[PDB]
RNA sequence: AGGGGAUCGAAGAUGAUCAGAUACCGUCGUAGUCUUAACCAUAAACUAUGCCGACUAGGGAUCGGGUGGUGUUUUGACCCACUCGGCACCUUACGAGAAAUCAAAGUCUUUGGGUUCUGGGGGGAGUAUGGUCGCAAGGCUGAAACUUAAAGGAAUUG
RNA sequence: GAUGAUG
């Protein structure tokens, strides 16, 4: 949200839930992000490196979390064949 | 929907349907039926 | 009634997790144990004291008592919990498996010894 | 993506199938439905080890983007995984709370069992409930073994296992345990097993 | 305000039902409502058994019981002690003791 | 009072303030 | 009975993407929800959609995004005028520089910032913001 | 003195938390009032009413007082808290500091064309407790915040210059008109405008980059 | 108005209790209770919740019909899975509510799917009066003068 | 499962 002049009038853009879309408010605290560790050539994790991903508290609440991980994961090529499409 | 109707051809129901309630306010019913003049000991003047 | 407080009970208890190898079941020995090793302002509460900490005495000698721990029983503790069978109970001593099982090893592409057997509601 | 080596081994898929921790629920909820195999007689339903698998490597690596080990934290209320619980954490550098779990431990910062973890694994979602419900109250993800009618509410990676039994439970606790250490070097060679038998996270109570 | 969900009876599905008598007070009451209980007792008590065995014509003759099931209104159920007041949490318990 | 008793004196009391009134007819 | 087909088709989206859904299916179509669902699409707020043919006035499946917050029909169809618009904006939109009111004109099914470049009116039918 | 208890407030008495929006950002719970008061000098605390409140015992009626209070800086900032104690004081004291723990950011934006600062909100938000549902509207500049003195009072702590407002409900039960006003100022950031539809890399979390230093 | 009239039993008659007891308790007992013909039109007639339609969470039990399993004991009865239509029930709060609580009492200040009926502080009053229906008891329709600062709903500590 | 009105 800028001005007319092209300068951000806003005091932080907040992020936003992978699964769903929506805002992840200042005090969502059922909200979780998690890292996963990219693996070296060798087999053995790439410290600081990570595949990070964010769940709302709406989310994790209904039951989904999990769900909605095994999807995200295996878009990125973090799993194989955990989840199928056409359920 | 809720207890009235909607349709575009709806006004004759909505106008009888409040004209008819008026009469449960206090203001409305005293007015028209013109207490003032008929019973009220000052009718209607604001001195006697 | 001859409850004890928990002044006694808690006193009594912070003797033993210190001083097991020097406590005896003696009335005796224990009373004169913590003259030395306390400070109490009365004899009838010291006397209360060494003798709940002789009634728990004979207690620990039938096994453990909850909630009160010391070096010497830890110690035996630990060691058996570094057990470790012989041969694991996993180890294929012969595995068996129903068919639905079976039909999962072909999915999955794992060569594996099965041996089949039925199974009914 | 991960190479060829992380894959299903025969070996290991012995260890699954000996334990027992294929064999589930007769009733399955919803949520779990993608990880059941089929239907044997009797309504038992047979797992899918091949998901059970993956989803142990794929929690193993969020375990390993903990910068500091101790804050993760590992819970098992119940029995049959406390003896399992004391293992992982001397193992890997986890801190675990085998017995009674404290209400306020999480959110409560006056206490003596005040701790503030970055994930939580947990052996029972139905049992340890206590502490999924004070994790959603500071964002600390969990990791949970989940049956196929274990609750799913408030858990983020499930691995499906057969919860009812004493070799399961503890089989997916060392197998957690080896696939981190060897994560992070302190195993140099993943072809070779480990040298601790998976009995040790087995309960005794003679 | 409402302090039950059956209302105080195990009617739904159904305008009507059929009354029946108190075996105390003779109060009607719609049969859905009562409490019942079915009490079965051996024809001789327990201090009898032993004397009766010994009189017996017949050797190895198998005690009788008394079959009979009793119906009682809220207000008769309460004072023989066979129901009581319950806790708020207490009361959506359906279960036997 | 109690709601039915006194409905029913209202009634025993129209029945009689209609028959005293049936004298003029 | 069924009275309109575009306020179950609106109310379904709704409620679907309140509970975090990512698609739905609409029973039955109709021209109307065609058009409608068009400038939802054209402005961001729903994505792709597929028509499925049933000789018995067919079915649709809508993907969703986070995007949407809420849509919906005005009953009855009420006339607005050219100087109207401007206080139908005013009542159901959030602030005035996003959200649409979709209503049916001569020119065709729109929404009001085209309608006031067009220079046309007609029957209100809706809003998406 | 002060010597911190859980970890963010390590990091932020270390000074490397820098700016409160980065604990926004990650919704990092606050639990140490010293956090606020260290990130937001220019707070400023209004008391909005005390009132008795009374429980019978066999010896008559045990009385305690209730407090309101508002905190805020004025420029995006306000927390809102309640405490009950037996000495006015000390709930006016305790009340500061449960106002501070629930500090939340505002978003303020345009009636119009974007000319200037912003002076009122994005959008129209709704917030209810009890009976009170509180309703706040854009307004053009010169209008002021059109409300009743108690949420009049919050909305200039919040930074708003000019908004509409309107409420239906119990209002003179003042504790709920204030908590709805509350939850109203706060659902303005988490209305999803469409200039927010940008996708932005989520940011590593400052607990976990400064890891070290959180442990001591 | 005929028939029937055993039991129970407004009225009524009696014994006891009591300061009184024209009440509760014990014993009698007419109308009634049952049926045919013809009236009456009311109830806490209650789920204190109008009807048609679409959509939104998990678990199991049961009633009726149908499909698959040549399932298993002797077409039928059971058993496993599935489905349409019912009476309901257990857990939860995305949601609703002043709360009790609610899978509808949700999808309502982000207020519009169609439609019908009723309410406007407590009393006077469901009263007076005029119509209309009934053999009668009464039913439907139904005010005003005047009086009043509180009546009331759900929860909380005593 | 006898009696027990009022301030």
């Amino acid at each position: 949200m800028e001005n007319d002049k092209g300068q951000l009038v806003e005091l932080y853009v907040p992020r936003k839930c992978s699964a769903t879309n929506r805002i992840i408010k200042a005090d969502d605290h059922a909200s979780v992000q998690i890292n996963v560790a990219k693996v070296d050539e060798e087999g053995r994790a790439i410290p600081g490196e990570y595949v990070t991903y964010a769940l709302s508290g709406y989310v994790r609440s209904r039951g989904e979390s999990d769900d909605s991980l095994n999807r995200l994961a295996q878009n990125d090529g973090l799993l194989k064949n955990v989840w199928s499409y056409s359920r | 929907g809720k207890g009235k109707p909607r349709g575009l051809n709806s006004a004759r129901k909505l106008r009888v349907h409040r004209r008819n309630n008026r009469w449960a306010e206090n203001n409305y019913k005293k007015r028209l039926l013109g207490t003032a003049f008929k019973s009220s000991p000052f009718g209607g003047s604001s001195h006697a | 009634g001859r409850v004890r407080t928990k002044t006694v009970k808690r006193a009594s208890k912070a003797l033993i997790e210190r001083y097991y190898p020097k406590l005896t079941l003696d009335f005796q020995t224990n009373k004169r144990l913590c003259d030395e090793i306390a400070t109490i302002q009365s004899k009838r509460l010291r006397n209360k004291i060494a003798g709940y900490t002789t009634h728990l005495m004979k207690r620990i000698q039938k096994g453990p008592v909850r909630g009160i721990s010391f070096k010497l029983q830890e110690e035996e503790r630990e060691r058996k919990d570094q057990y470790v069978p012989e041969v694991s109970a996993l180890d294929l001593s012969r595995l068996n498996v129903d068919n639905q099982t079976s039909d999962l090893v072909k999915s999955l592409g794992l060569k594996l010894p099965l041996s089949v057997i039925n199974v009914s509601a | 993506s991960l190479p060829a080596t992380f894959d299903l081994t025969p070996e290991d898929a012995q260890l699954l199938l000996a334990a027992n921790t294929h064999l589930g629920a007769r009733n399955v909820q919803v949520h779990q439905e993608p990880y059941v195999f089929n239907a044997r007689p009797d309504g038992v339903h047979v797992i899918n080890v091949g998901k059970t698998w993956e989803k142990l490597v794929l929690a193993a690596r969020i375990i390993a983007a903990i910068p500091n080990p101790e804050d993760v934290v590992a819970i098992s209320s119940r029995t049959f995984g406390q003896r399992a619980v004391l293992k992982f954490a001397a193992h890997t550098g986890a801190t675990p709370i085998a017995g009674r779990f404290t209400p306020g431990s999480f959110t409560n910062y006056i206490t003596r069992s005040f701790k503030e973890p970055r994930l939580v694994i947990v052996t029972d979602p139905r049992s340890d409930a206590q502490a999924i419900k004070e994790a959603s109250y500071v964002n600390i993800p969990v990791i949970a073994l989940t049956d196929l009618d274990s609750p799913s509410e408030f858990v983020d990676v499930a691995i499906p296992c057969n919860n009812r039994g004493k070799h399961s439970i503890g089989l997916i606790w060392y197998l957690l345990a080896r696939e981190v250490l060897r994560l992070r070097g302190a195993l140099v060679d993943r072809t070779q097993p480990w040298s601790i038998m998976p009995d040790l996270y087995f309960y005794r109570d003679p | 305000p409402k302090k039950r969900a059956s209302n105080g009876r195990n009617k739904k599905g159904r305008g009507h039902v059929k009354p029946v008598r108190c075996v105390n007070c003779s109060k009607s009451i719609p049969k859905d409502k009562a409490i019942k209980r079915m009490a079965i007792r051996n024809i001789v008590e327990a201090a009898a058994v032993r004397d009766l065995s010994e009189a017996s014509v017949y050797p190895e003759y198998a005690l009788p019981k008394t079959y009979n099931k009793l119906h009682y209104c809220v207000s008769c159920a309460i004072h023989a002690r066979i129901v009581r007041v319950r806790s708020r949490e207490d009361r959506k318990n359906r279960a036997p003791p | 009072m109690r709601a039915k008793w006194r409905k029913k004196r209202t009634r025993r009391l129209k029945r009689k303030r209609r028959k005293v009134r049936a004298r003029s007819k | 009975t069924r009275s309109s087909v575009l306020a179950d088709a609106l109310n379904a989206i709704n409620n679907a993407e309140k509970t975090g859904k990512r698609q739905v299916l609409i029973r039955p179509s109709s021209k109307v929800i065609i058009k409608f669902l068009q400038v939802m699409q054209k402005h961001g707020y729903i994505g792709e959609f597929e028509y499925i043919d049933d000789h018995r006035s067919g079915k649709i499946v809508v993907q969703l995004n986070g995007r949407l917050n809420k849509c919906g029909v005005i009953s009855p169809r009420f006339n607005v005028k050219i100087g109207d618009i401007e206080k139908w904006t005013a009542n159901l939109l959030p602030a005035r520089q996003f959200g649409y009111v979709i209503l049916t004109t001569s020119a065709g099914i729109m929404d009001h910032e085209e309608a006031r470049r067009k220079h046309v009116s007609g029957k209100i039918l809706g809003f998406v913001y | 003195g002060w010597v911190p208890v859980t970890k963010l407030g390590r990091l932020v008495k270390a000074g490397k938390i820098t700016t409160i929006e980065e604990i926004f950002l990650h919704s990092l719970p606050v639990k140490e009032f010293q956090i606020i008061d260290t990130l937001l000098p220019g707070l400023q605390d209004e008391v909005m009413n005390i009132k008795p409140v009374q429980k019978q015992t066999r010896a008559g009626q045990r009385t305690r007082f209730k407090a309101v209070v508002v905190v805020g800086d004025s420029n995006g900032h306000v927390g809102l808290g309640i405490k009950t104690a037996k000495e006015v004081a000390g709930a006016i004291r305790a009340g500061i500091i449960i106002a501070k723990l629930s500090v939340i950011p505002i978003r303020r934006g345009y009636w119009g064309t974007n000319l200037g600062q912003p002076h009122s909100l994005a959008t129209k938000t709704t917030g209810k407790c009890g009976s009170v549902t509180v309703r706040l509207i854009p307004a053009p500049r010169g209008s002021g915040i059109v409300a009743s003195p108690a949420v009049k009072k919050l909305l200039q702590l919040a930074g708003v210059e000019d908004v509409y407002t309107q409420s239906n409900g119990k209002t003179r039960t003042l504790e709920n008109t204030l908590k709805a006003a509350f939850v109203a100022i706060g659902n303005t950031y988490g209305f999803l405008t469409p200039n927010l539809w940008a996708e932005q890399p989520l940011p590593v979390s400052p607990l976990d980059i400064y890891s070290d230093e959180a442990s001591a």
